[PDB]
């Protein structure tokens, strides 16, 4: 009966509200081990569990180019304590909001987006963009508090999301990518050590040291595509936001 | 390439090119609705690939 979910979204975005409409006098303040930065979390019910809400610091993205929040975000949610994700999107930027989501979904972690500030918002088809991202998407007016019911019945039933191909990747980029995967530890998921590699060619400092056997092969990576792609790290961030421009075209 | 649109790349050349551009101008130069451009400045930003100007609105390339 527990389930564990993270709560992640892009600072100023309602997270902290959607915590305490779900948990609150059920808060527990603490910070995550072996740094300062604080750590809040929540217990819940559900009418199937008893949900364990931990919260994510406020970030735009799980890149760690000083912040520690994607660095922690990024670390959690690699960690696989959380059995699936909330992502806390503002209906009124998906354009700036999406870049996490992406990532999240791209990662594979089972995930339900609370769409947020419907309101303050264009109008937008959730059904197209729960079916462009592959995973639920419940509309939340927070001022007033609904669609808590309706989000704590995805957590029940969401189990895995959509496998989908969301985002188109230069081959080279890819190819390296693997040849990266391939040197890390099979303790990690296949899908989550393409996902690294991508991250390291991103430029993140953290996929990088969370890599181990690889950290020290990405000057031979980017070598390696000094004979094609000049800015391997732009190329990726440029792929993910031609979907980004794709899906918020087609429903906004 | 996905599309026939924006390109951080292509974001990045027209930078190259005019030095600094009002992100009004890039959205209208490269054809792409103005918070993609703004989402997409913001992007490069954080990566350190461009930098905002104080002066409204200064883009344009480095750290
Ligand atoms: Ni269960
Ligand atoms: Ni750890
Ligand atoms: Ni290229």
């Amino acid at each position: 009966q527990k389930l564990t979910v993270g709560l992640i979204g892009n600072p100023n975005s309602g997270k902290t509200t959607l915590f305490n409409q779900l948990t609150g006098a059920r808060q527990r303040v603490g910070n995550w081990a072996g740094v300062t930065v604080e750590r809040k979390e929540g217990i819940f019910a559900t009418t199937d569990h008893q949900v364990t809400l931990v919260d994510l610091p406020g970030t735009y993205s799980l890149t760690t180019i000083t912040s520690l929040d994607e660095q922690i975000a990024c670390h959690y949610i690699l960690s696989g304590d959380a059995d699936m994700l909330i992502n806390v999107v503002d209906a009124s930027n998906l354009e700036r909001n999406l870049y996490l989501t992406l990532q999240l979904l791209e990662l594979g972690i089972p995930c339900v987006v609370a769409l947020n500030m419907l309101d303050i918002a264009v109008r937008i088809d959730i059904d197209a963009l729960a079916a462009r991202l592959g995973c639920p998407v419940i509309p939340l007016v927070s001022t007033r508090g609904r669609g808590i019911e309706a989000l704590k019945i995805a957590l029940d039933r969401h189990q895995a999301n959509s496998d989908l191909e969301l985002v188109h990747y230069p081959q080279p980029l890819l190819r390296e990518a693997d040849l990266l995967a391939q040197q890390m530890s099979a303790q990690i998921p296949p899908r989550q050590r393409r996902w690294l590699g991508l991250q390291m060619l991103e430029g993140d400092i953290y996929s990088r040291a969370y890599a181990g056997d690889a950290a020290d092969k990405l000057d031979i990576a980017l070598a390696n595509l000094s004979d094609e792609i000049d800015d391997p790290a732009l190329h990726i961030a440029d792929a993910r936001y031609q979907t980004i421009a794709a899906i918020c075209d087609a429903v906004s | 390439p996905l599309g026939s649109m924006a390109s951080l790349m292509e974001v990045r050349d027209m930078l190259a090119l005019q030095g600094r551009m009002e992100a009004k101008q890039l959205s209208a130069r490269l054809q792409t609705p103005q918070p993609l451009i703004d989402a997409m400045l913001e992007r490069m930003e954080a990566m350190g690939k461009v930098v905002r100007i104080s002066e409204q609105e200064w883009w344009a390339l480095r750290l």
